[PDB]
């Protein structure tokens, strides 16, 4: 902030709900909590400038976990596979993903 | 969630686009302004959702409140308008061109 | 740049780091000026009152100069402080990395061929 | 007004800026923002007036336009990246959209038509609101993220506003919208070396405002609103000529007083950068600026105008409005200069 | 369904970190048939 | 990068309860009571390692306890229990305050027959401590090491050299 | 002031009401036993797990089994 | 794409002058139509039909200036045997100038124009030579 | 799935009666039937025309009472908290803020209609 | 089901196309009301419930007193709807065309990417904790009473504030 008002009165307004790791209502953690704080615990300290390049594996990850895009491109390839090899007509899709299983507790 | 953020980008980006461009009566322009309104808060609602993050929900109230004020004064302002000229004509507010 | 120094405490105007310095001397020029231009103000006050510019507002001519000299003390203080904490930054960084800035050697002026025009 | 609506009012115009820069998160940014938008209206639609009515409309549609693009950019970013504020790893269009916004907020070049007819037609102790306090806010909000701008965007947006700023002070016979436009040219400065070194773009605010503010004052003293009105001052209140002509010189930036400063020190930052170019471009078009206030100069204090009848009668009646601040701000700014290292 | 797709790592994980990640409902349910997934994302919501 | 490192569907075998949510309910007072240091390791476990694929073998041994209660149930109080569950199943919600009868029976002929003890309001939900000779997971979050700092210059605060080297200011 | 009070009574009751009730919903909390009980209820209510902790063999008060004497005993809230 | 742009420095003046006159008559052409569109947007015209005669001559006059340009740089840099010399784009410059003169009917612009447009191309020619930068970004 | 089933059920049978009130019964259309009501005489002019509303301000003070009404919705899930005095102070503050901002009006003449 | 979720998506974007084009404000107001209604589903389909239910109570609020307004002041003696004015007409049809034609192209540059309509409805809800109790929207908004009383204190002064705002506007 431009001026640390906050800091400065040792208050803290809106400082404690920033990112997605915070405290949540009864202990319910927000998706990606453990990527959020290794981030985070990783980037304080050293500046900004250094931790664009020092933390960028968390960061990657981190993205990966909130965005999930790989993990789209993942099932697409899979399932674009999938869709090719039954018109070809060379798979069959097992009794468990059909539609008859036999379900677990 | 994809395919949904990129619908409502474009929506409000059209909402904003109608607010660009006028067409004589300020009062859709208002409403212009008040659907980048609903579009913002959508936004933020699904986003919040998606990560769980219950500590952000806090937030689309308070656009919503803030929104609406300013939507209230904005209405103010077309009631003066309108008693200065009769209509809510937004050609008629040129006097301050000199 | 400075904000976010090391040790940096937010909205202190003088830390206590800054009492290691030699305090401004009272007497200084730049603290001078400060009285110069709070008698200044406080004649542009009469004469914009329509005043007797150097009679009137004796009170109010103190009042000027004293608040702008007392106002002068600390600020130049503070920007003291401001600056040594540059110049020590400066040079504990250039300390820390003798690789980036090498000191150079400075060859004499008989062995360098300064090229001559002449001005004919 | 009556005085509750006073207090609440004017407390929300100094509460909204406070907001913005005491906030951390970007949401509560946006809520000083809106507080700051909110509060100012009533204030200049006060005089209810045609001309003051269609200048709130006019603030109105702009502010609320900007507010939601910065609403955007701040869900996007927080749709991207979790959390309220920016940072580095934030996409490069959500920051060009802030910037963008922000900008219009200003009033800064293309986006500076509504800030001349609003400035022309709400009154002037309001303009000077609008032209002094009412920048703090948006400009912190850059100045926080400063280190991810966009030097290509920043740049081209000053150098636009400083050749618009020069150009249209020219034309303008209008006190007010000349102001205005001298506001526009300022703020290019501020922003042209914000990505640099924020530190001199908020001493160039300073500046400003402390130069800006006197010269308000100053046209509030007779109400003159015209070249041609305040051309009657040698008449009205001649004390004052020497100090007008010396604070206009200053916002035109001549060396001995202290309008140098700001610009000096800018050019030097911008050199240090390599900004050769758009330095020598900026130095070179504010120098229009000199000129319309120039002409101000020779209007009021260095040749006398024409005067009226009645005008005996005003000389006749006693005055009591200038200010001590006008008095302490008006030298600050026109004397400072010897003392400028410890400015910056 | 990837024997012979040419560069691919059956359980290749997609993140760096070799700590357990939950799984998300479209890789859980992403194989199986549209009467899945959709209960999976409907079942609470429309109810009961 | 990294292969994942699934569980085959072997060892995700394991004998089930396989015993309705009405029936789990009836029976969940006396089920938080006795087997409450088998669920408690399970539970450490789960939260200590965040890794399900690191708490299987414990798992599998609350499921061995469930098996154990609801076998001894089975064997004595039966019948109670029958009437108890059915009572409860009927209800909308699965309440309690609506069959106390049945449940006092119940409780009473565990009481005597298995020796049971009912917990009271205040029993199953207090933090408690466990025993066991898993090791603390060190590094749970398979953390990489934390960056190390910048460099801090440490020194004693001196005038500036030659006054505020600004252009030609004396100082 | 009786005089204004009095009126207002018969006048413009509604508002006397109005006052009235929100002076007692100001007033009431602070004075009564039973305020302190809300939040202890409240934290009484087991939403989430109880996390066991585990025993590093110096940990004196948490129980072992639930039904130990050791712990928060909820014989308040049951005689309220 | 800026590929086609950046294309104009590929080899230095006096070669590929079609390619050159063909990129600089583009960039007059996009500096023309972002005119004539804040030049409507701004002070509209009467008929429809008169906003985009507006556009075509706004835009056709700069894509004129910008070929006359590339043209007269290239064929100057080719017939004499200085590739870089700035003088060349100054010459270029000064034709732009007076065709843009010659659009608006008017001597006093031909002159005026010439200096200045002669002026902003050997600087920027300059410019490339030396290695400014312009748009730069925070180096401290 | 049962909460659309319902609703386009109800959408069906409302547009079904009116399909059949529109098909069912014989019809006779001319020009003086269609034309519009006003009380046996033609109309002095059309109902397009600006309306004043008296109460425009009362009208505006009701959007910022209804978001204050959203603001105040969460209270039954609110007191479920463990700062039960946080809560109380918050919300004693926001309804006294309410009708403080209703009294000012009031005392000003805001509800008054405007003629 | 499936395409569930991106149609209510692209009828809130035809509806905002609407509202774009602008017809008479009393068009408008209804466009809006459709348009609310359609996010009001999209954020209950997205997991929400309060908050959705909130949107559609204030916006229903709000177009009830902008009717109000528009039938004193935004009125004209020919009011003209979507269809009336030509150009809108082409131009509402123009925009559909033309979302329909954008969607097709970006699924054909990026098979997955902003638009997967190959795999749609995939990706609608992430994550759930399926045995969790206090997990509902309403409980984060409330969190304004107890952890973000900032929020509160902002909000209620704004509105106060637009009180004695609107009154003097109106004066
Ligand atoms: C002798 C010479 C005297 C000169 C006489 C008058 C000269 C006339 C020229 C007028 C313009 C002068 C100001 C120029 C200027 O503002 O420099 C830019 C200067 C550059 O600041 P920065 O390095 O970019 O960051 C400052 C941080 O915002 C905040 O930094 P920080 O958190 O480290 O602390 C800021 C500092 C600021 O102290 C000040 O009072 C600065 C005020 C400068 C205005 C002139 C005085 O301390 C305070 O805020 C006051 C402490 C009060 C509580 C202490 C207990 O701008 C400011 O500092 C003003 C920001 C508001 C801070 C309050
Ligand atoms: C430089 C820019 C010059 C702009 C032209 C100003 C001008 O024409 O003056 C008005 C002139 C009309 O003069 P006027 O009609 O005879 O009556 C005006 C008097 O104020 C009639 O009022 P008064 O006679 O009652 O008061 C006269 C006043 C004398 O006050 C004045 O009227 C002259 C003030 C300007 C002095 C310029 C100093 C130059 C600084 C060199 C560095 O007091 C004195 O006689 C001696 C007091 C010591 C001089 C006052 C200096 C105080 C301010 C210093 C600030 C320095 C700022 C730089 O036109
Ligand atoms: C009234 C006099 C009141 C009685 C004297 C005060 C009591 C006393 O005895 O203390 C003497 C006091 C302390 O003396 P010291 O430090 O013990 O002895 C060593 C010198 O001060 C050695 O001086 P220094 O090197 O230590 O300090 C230098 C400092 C000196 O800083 C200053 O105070 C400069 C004063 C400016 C005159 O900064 C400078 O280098 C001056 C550069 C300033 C810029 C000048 C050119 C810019 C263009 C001119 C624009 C002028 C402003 C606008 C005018 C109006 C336009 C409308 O010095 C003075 O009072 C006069 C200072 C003279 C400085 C040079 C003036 C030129
Ligand atoms: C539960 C209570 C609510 C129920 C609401 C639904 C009401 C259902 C009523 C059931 C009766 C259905 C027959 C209704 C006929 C009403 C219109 C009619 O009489 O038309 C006569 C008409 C008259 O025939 P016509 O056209 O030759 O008469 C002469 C026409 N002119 C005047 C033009 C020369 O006969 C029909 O064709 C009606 C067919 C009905 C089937
Ligand atoms: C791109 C063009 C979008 C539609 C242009 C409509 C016609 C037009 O002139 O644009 C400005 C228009 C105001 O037009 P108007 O004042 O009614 O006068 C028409 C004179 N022929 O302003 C408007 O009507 C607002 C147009 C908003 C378009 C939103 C949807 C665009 C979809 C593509
Ligand atoms: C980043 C990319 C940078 C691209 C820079 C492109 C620069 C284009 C040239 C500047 C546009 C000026 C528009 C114009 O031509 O003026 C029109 C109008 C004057 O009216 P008129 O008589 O009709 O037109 C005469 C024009 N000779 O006068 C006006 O309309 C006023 C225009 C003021 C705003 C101009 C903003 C130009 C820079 C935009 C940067 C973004």
């Amino acid at each position: 902030p431009f001026l640390d008002i906050q800091k400065k009165l040792g208050i803290s307004l809106d400082r404690h709900f920033m990112f997605l790791s915070a405290e949540q209502p009864y202990k319910n953690a927000a998706r990606c909590h453990a990527f959020e704080k290794e981030w985070i615990e990783c980037a304080h300290g050293i500046g900004g400038t250094r931790a664009k390049k020092e933390c960028k594996i968390e960061f990657d990850d981190f993205e990966e976990c909130l965005l999930r895009y790989k993990t789209m491109r993942r099932m697409h390839d899979i399932k674009k596979q999938r869709e090719k090899l039954m018109k070809e007509g060379k798979y069959t899709p097992p009794p468990h993903h059909s539609g008859r299983e036999e379900p677990r507790p | 969630m994809p395919s949904t953020f990129f619908n409502l980008t474009m929506a409000f980006s059209l909402s904003l686009l109608g607010t660009l461009m006028f067409r004589s009566h300020l009062m859709s322009t208002l409403l212009c302004l008040e659907g980048m309104v609903l579009s913002l808060f959508i936004m933020t609602s699904v986003t919040s959702l998606n990560s769980n993050s219950m500590s952000s929900m806090p937030i689309p109230i308070t656009i919503l409140v803030f929104a609406a004020c300013e939507a209230a004064v904005g209405l103010a302002l077309l009631v003066k308008v309108s008693n200065t000229y009769g209509t809510d004509y937004v050609q008629n507010l040129n006097l301050l061109q000199c | 740049m400075m904000n976010g120094r090391p040790g940096h405490e937010p909205l202190k105007f003088l830390p206590d780091e800054a009492r290691s310095l030699p305090p401004p001397k009272l007497n200084d020029p730049r603290l001078v000026y400060m009285g110069l231009l709070g008698y200044c103000t406080g004649l542009m006050d009469n004469m914009l009152r329509m005043r007797p510019v150097m009679r009137a507002g004796l009170h109010r001519q103190l009042l000027f100069v004293t608040s702008f000299v007392f106002a002068g003390y600390f600020y130049l203080k503070r920007q003291n402080y401001l600056y040594a904490v540059k110049d020590h930054d400066m040079f504990g960084y250039i300390k820390l990395h003798p690789e980036d800035f090498p000191e150079k050697e400075k060859k004499t002026y008989a062995e360098i061929l300064e090229p001559f025009h002449p001005v004919r | 007004m009556n005085p509750i609506t006073l207090a609440i009012i004017y407390f929300t115009i100094f509460l909204g800026p406070v907001i913005t820069m005491s906030s951390t998160n970007l949401m509560l940014m946006w809520v000083g923002l809106e507080f700051s938008l909110l509060a100012i209206i009533p204030m200049l639609i006060n005089k209810k007036n045609p001309r003051s009515t269609e200048a709130a409309t006019k603030y109105f549609v702009t502010q609320a336009t900007a507010s939601m693009i910065i609403l955007l950019a701040i869900v996007l970013n927080y749709k991207q990246l979790g959390t309220w504020m920016f940072q580095q790893q934030t996409n490069g269009l959500i920051l060009n959209m802030t910037l963008m916004a922000l900008s219009m907020k200003l009033g800064l070049a293309p986006f500076h038509f509504w800030l001349p007819e609003v400035t022309q037609g709400i009154p002037l102790h309001m303009g000077l609101i609008l032209l002094t306090w009412q920048k703090i806010a948006p400009l912190s909000i850059l100045i926080q993220i400063y280190p991810l701008l966009n030097s290509t965007i920043i740049l081209m947006l000053a150098i636009t506003s400083i050749f618009m700023g020069a150009w249209g002070g020219l034309n303008q016979t209008q006190m007010r919208k000349i102001m205005a436009y001298s506001s526009i040219a300022h703020m290019g400065w501020m922003l042209a070396i914000l990505p640099y070194n924020p530190s001199l773009t908020l001493l160039n605010l300073m500046i400003y405002i402390i130069l800006t503010a006197p010269m308000f004052m100053a046209l509030m003293l007779n109400n003159s609103m015209t070249i041609n009105s305040i051309s009657l001052l040698w008449n009205k209140t001649p004390a004052m000529l020497t100090m007008i002509s010396l604070m206009l010189l200053s916002l035109g930036g001549l060396p001995p007083l202290t309008g140098f400063l700001p610009k000096w020190i800018i050019i030097t930052e911008l050199m240090k950068n390599n900004c050769l170019i758009m330095a020598t471009l900026m130095a070179m078009m504010a120098l229009l600026n000199l000129f319309f206030y120039t002409r101000l100069i020779y209007s009021t204090s260095l040749t006398m105008f024409p005067t009226n009848n009645n005008s005996k009668m005003m000389t006749h009646q006693t005055k009591t409005k200038p200010n001590l601040m006008f008095s302490t701000l008006a030298i600050m700014s026109t004397m400072t200069l010897p003392l400028a290292p410890q400015l910056i | 369904i990837m024997k012979d797709v040419p560069n691919w790592k059956v359980g290749e994980s997609v993140f760096h970190t070799t700590r357990w990640v939950p799984p998300l409902i479209g890789e859980m349910y992403g194989l199986r048939t549209k009467e899945e997934m959709s209960n999976a994302n409907f079942g609470f919501t429309w109810y009961t | 990068p990294g292969i994942v490192e699934l569980p085959t569907l072997e060892e995700l075998k394991v004998e089930e309860v396989k015993v309705s949510s009405a029936v789990l309910k009836a029976a969940a007072h006396h089920y938080g009571a006795q087997c409450d240091k088998t669920n408690k390791e399970f539970m450490l476990c789960r939260w200590e390692e965040k890794d399900p694929r690191r708490c299987l073998k414990e798992g599998k041994l609350v499921n061995g306890c469930a098996l154990n209660f609801f076998r001894q149930i089975k064997s004595h109080c039966a019948e109670p229990f029958t009437e108890y569950w059915t009572c409860l199943d009927y209800s909308n919600m699965q309440l309690f305050r609506h069959c106390r009868q049945q449940q006092a029976k119940f409780d009473q002929c565990v009481l005597d027959k298995l020796g049971w003890v009912r917990p009271d309001l205040g029993q199953l939900s207090k933090v408690t401590k466990v025993k066991t000779d898993r090791p603390l997971p060190e590094n749970p979050y398979h953390s990489r090491a934390r960056p190390e700092p910048n460099p801090v210059i440490e020194g004693d605060l001196k005038p500036a050299k030659h006054g505020t080297r600004f252009f030609f200011w004396t100082v | 002031i009786s005089a204004f009070l009095k009126n207002a009574w018969a006048k413009e009751p509604v508002l006397v009401v109005s006052f009235s009730v929100w002076g007692l919903a100001i007033i009431m909390p602070m004075i009564s036993p039973y305020t302190k009980y809300a939040s202890m209820i409240n934290k009484a209510t087991p939403y989430n797990y109880p996390v066991p902790v585990r025993d590093d063999g110096n940990m004196p008060d948490v129980p072992s089994h639930p039904q130990d004497p050791l712990g928060p005993s909820l014989d308040w809230l049951k005689n309220l | 794409v800026k590929r086609f742009f950046e294309s104009y420095h590929e080899v230095p003046d006096g070669t590929q002058c079609h390619r050159k006159t063909y990129i600089t008559t583009a960039l007059g052409g996009i500096c023309g139509i972002i005119g004539s569109a804040y030049s409507v947007s701004l002070n509209p015209a009467d008929s429809t039909l008169e906003a985009v005669a507006r556009v075509g001559r706004y835009t056709f006059t700069a894509a004129a200036i910008g070929a006359m340009f590339g043209l007269t740089t290239c064929v100057s840099a080719q017939v004499r045997e200085k590739p870089d010399d700035p003088l060349n784009y100054f010459i270029g410059g000064c034709a732009g100038g007076l065709t843009l003169g010659a659009r608006t009917h008017s001597y006093g612009t031909a002159a005026m124009g010439c200096v200045y447009m002669g002026t902003a191309a050997a600087l920027f020619k300059i410019g490339k030579l030396e290695g400014w930068e312009l748009f730069p970004t925070p180096k401290v | 799935m049962n909460l659309y089933t319902v609703i386009f059920i109800n959408i069906l049978l409302s547009l079904t009666l009116i399909l059949v009130a529109f098909w069912l019964p014989q019809m006779n259309l001319y020009s003086e039937k269609a034309n519009p009501y006003e009380c046996g005489f033609d109309p002095t002019s059309s109902a397009r025309l600006p309306f004043s509303m008296k109460f425009f301000l009362v009208a505006i003070t009701f959007l910022l009472f209804d978001l204050e009404i959203a603001l105040l919705l969460p209270l039954p899930w609110a007191i479920q908290t463990i700062k039960t005095s946080t809560m109380m102070i918050m919300a004693f503050i926001l309804v006294t803020i309410l009708s403080l901002g209703l009294a000012y009006e009031w005392t000003q003449k805001g509800l008054e209609w405007t003629e | 089901m499936n395409n569930y979720i991106f149609v209510l998506s692209s009828l809130f974007l035809v509806g905002c196309l609407g509202l774009a084009l602008k017809p008479s404000p009393i068009y408008g107001g209804l466009g809006l009301i459709v348009s609310g209604f359609v996010g009001c589903l999209m954020v209950l389909g997205f997991g929400g419930s309060f908050l959705g239910l909130m949107v559609f109570l204030i916006y229903l609020g709000g177009m009830l007193v902008v009717f109000g307004y528009t039938t004193a002041m935004a009125t004209e003696e020919y009011p003209e709807t979507w269809g009336s004015n030509w150009l809108i007409l082409g131009f509402l049809v123009l925009g559909v065309i033309m979302e329909v034609f954008l969607i097709c192209v970006l699924n054909y540059y990026d098979e997955v990417g902003v638009i997967n309509l190959d795999g749609l409805g995939d990706w609608l809800m992430y994550e759930v904790d399926d045995v969790g109790v206090m997990l509902e929207g309403g409980i984060g908004v409330a969190a304004m009473y107890s952890c973000a009383t900032w929020m509160m204190v902002v909000a209620g002064w704004s509105l106060f504030a637009g009180i004695f705002i609107i009154i003097e506007i109106t004066r």
